[PDB]
């Protein structure tokens, strides 16, 4: 029977379901998922201020590359402040008879197309952007962090095997970019 | 010389086992973290 | 008794050389929000979609939480900010949460 | 031709996307870096905004779009590199 032994790291599976922590776990599982309360945080630390339109393209690239991992849902970045891409950033808004182009743009926002992205450089001096820019970028702008959620159980054998895949995706997203060679840190429960 | 080595064969075997185990343990103590 | 000393001199779960422990410490250091690896989640859930009373209570609650400097090291609001509020809220709108570093 | 260079850039990107691969070098990528003035803000062409967009897409080597108009094949400063990567 030994070559069939599987283990588990989820400590809430081995505790009575009437503990307050488990009560709130159930309250959260009723509304988001079971992996929303155990997020991973990935930080890419570069050697220059990444608060510019040129480096935010690489940040969106990293966010998409992490979101493309199999068991990953709800990656949250500065270019993606609620796991959903920022509206008015897709390709029909870098392009700007206007009832056609508006329909194109608003069809690209109803699906969160996410094939293109700019964020013009007048978002860094917008006061309604700094309170969220302080959450995701280092106070000197040299580091950016992403908040990653899992689909099923984070503390399973699959959620633990996903850590190396997340790190590999983050490393391959910066390959060949001005952010190449940056240090990648991944913390969390899994 | 065999007459005296086969008298202290138990301490020699214990020393060999301890050496092998200690080297293998200090080798495994380096796998974590890296 | 033995259990008193055991709970007094408790040791961390993870080693100092653990890559994830190093990662969490460095993330907290760079973003200036504590050198810990411990974090809690204050979830607030309602029978109806959370409105303005929930927002006022949440603002007062995070104001209270930030004052306790000895235990609460930091917290990621993500819900008092209109840009990120939907990231800390369910699709139905009946639950919200905030992460607090300890 | 401009039609097949799109497939060439596609092959270059698909090879670059392999895990242990760095520095793929092609005619559409003559130094492992994509050619500048080929990203999506240059197929599109108040102009201080579009220039900023284009020069932000060149400071990161965005590589989400690529054209190379067909007047690059008769450019003399292109043939010496076109002979290295394409058959005679």
């Amino acid at each position: 029977t030994l070559p069939g032994y599987r283990t588990n790291y989820n400590d809430r599976n081995y505790l009575p379901a009437d503990l307050p922590a488990n009560e709130g776990y159930a309250a959260a599982e009723r509304h988001f998922s079971q992996a929303r309360m155990n997020p991973e945080v990935l930080m890419v630390e570069s050697d220059h201020d990444m608060r510019n339109s040129a480096d935010f393209l690489v940040i969106n690239k990293i966010a998409k590359a992490i979101f493309a991992v199999e068991g990953i849902s709800r990656v949250q970045a500065i270019t993606r402040p609620d796991g959903k891409p920022i509206e008015h950033t897709s390709i029909p808004f870098l392009i700007s008879m206007q009832e056609d182009s508006a329909a194109m743009g608003e069809a690209f926002d109803a699906s969160r197309n996410d094939d293109s992205f700019y964020l013009p450089p007048e978002v860094f001096d917008n006061p309604d952007f700094q309170r969220g820019l302080e959450q995701f970028l280092s106070p000197d702008g040299h580091a950016v962090r992403f908040i990653i959620s899992h689909e099923g159980d984070p503390m399973s054998q699959a959620g633990i095997a996903r850590i190396a895949k997340i790190k590999t995706a983050a490393k391959e997203a910066i390959k060949g970019t001005p952010l190449e060679g940056s240090a990648i840190y991944l913390g969390g429960t899994a | 010389m065999i007459g005296t080595l086969k008298r202290a064969w138990i301490p020699l075997l214990i020393l060999v086992v301890v050496a092998i185990a200690g080297f293998t343990v200090q080798r495994i103590r380096t796998f974590f973290g890296s | 008794q033995l259990e008193t000393v055991g709970q007094i001199q408790a040791v961390s779960m993870s080693p100092d050389a653990a890559p994830s422990m190093i990662s969490m410490k460095h993330i907290g250091k760079v973003f200036e929000e504590g050198d810990s690896d411990s974090a809690a989640m204050i979830v607030l859930e309602g029978q109806r979609p959370l409105g303005d009373a929930a927002h006022a209570f949440y603002d007062q609650m995070i104001g209270r939480l930030q004052a306790d400097t000895t235990h609460v090291q930091s917290l990621q609001d993500f819900w008092g900010d209109p840009l990120t509020a939907t990231g800390a809220q369910s699709s139905d709108g009946k639950a919200a949460y905030v992460q607090v570093k300890l």
